[PDB]
């Protein structure tokens, strides 16, 4: 939470130091379930600030490989989180569209299968990726349908509070 | 038979192939099963193994 708070004020580097000692504390508790929570926070932070990927002690690809084969039960939302990170990385890595479509397909199917209304954060993220994805392909007609589902001024956690105002201003 | 040879002047790339192929829902007596989608006339038009 303190790490989120620093990332909220763009402190970034101070948030980095805050996060490292969280890893050490998790090990002493020797509890597995919290490690999933700490790992999921990593990429969420790096999603906002991709320029910090090299500084972490674990590369982003290691997490995706780890969380894809995490388990078959007691995950629910982890796999939904897992694949969206792969989709974002796959887009940035300018991979072939066939793989990107498949990777987004996995995350789309898993997110909608469970309750999407309750998981409001991920559902918005799906819309943002899909709108972005289809806009890059040049089919605004598809993007037009999905953008009506994108929530404005909702923004997300750990990314400031006036970011929505700024984003609206840029358009 | 159509012969659509690759030409540099043809930039009309295809995206339907990149998109994953659809499937079908057919339910048997035991349960509801999942099969790959085939066009209704695709059985006599499909690419021959031969």
């Amino acid at each position: 939470s303190l790490a989120t708070f620093h990332s909220s004020f763009n402190e970034c580097d101070a948030a980095i130091n805050s996060f490292e000692e969280a890893t050490r504390i998790a090990r002493e508790n020797k509890d597995m379930e919290t490690l999933n929570l700490i790992m999921i926070w990593i990429i969420n932070f790096i999603e906002v600030h991709p320029e910090y990927a090299n500084r972490f002690y674990i590369t982003v690809e290691q997490i995706i490989k780890y969380l894809k084969n995490s388990s078959d039960v007691e995950d629910a939302n982890i796999f939904s989180n897992a694949y969206k990170f792969e989709t974002l990385l796959s887009m940035v890595k300018e991979s072939k569209t066939a793989e990107v479509s498949s990777s987004l397909l996995k995350f789309m199917a898993i997110t909608l299968q469970n309750v999407p209304s309750q998981n409001f954060d991920l559902f918005q993220s799906l819309v943002s990726y899909e709108v972005k994805f289809w806009k890059e392909l040049g089919y605004e007609s598809i993007s037009d349908v999905y953008e009506k589902f994108l929530s404005k001024t909702s923004s997300s956690s750990l990314r400031n509070y006036d970011s929505s105002i700024i984003n609206q201003d840029i358009k | 038979p159509l012969r659509y040879e690759p030409n540099n002047r043809d930039f009309a790339c295809n995206i339907i192939d990149d998109l994953p192929k659809l499937i079908r829902f057919v339910k048997d007596s035991k349960r509801i099963n999942i099969v790959p989608y085939t066009q209704p006339n695709s059985l006599w038009r499909g690419p021959d193994e031969d």
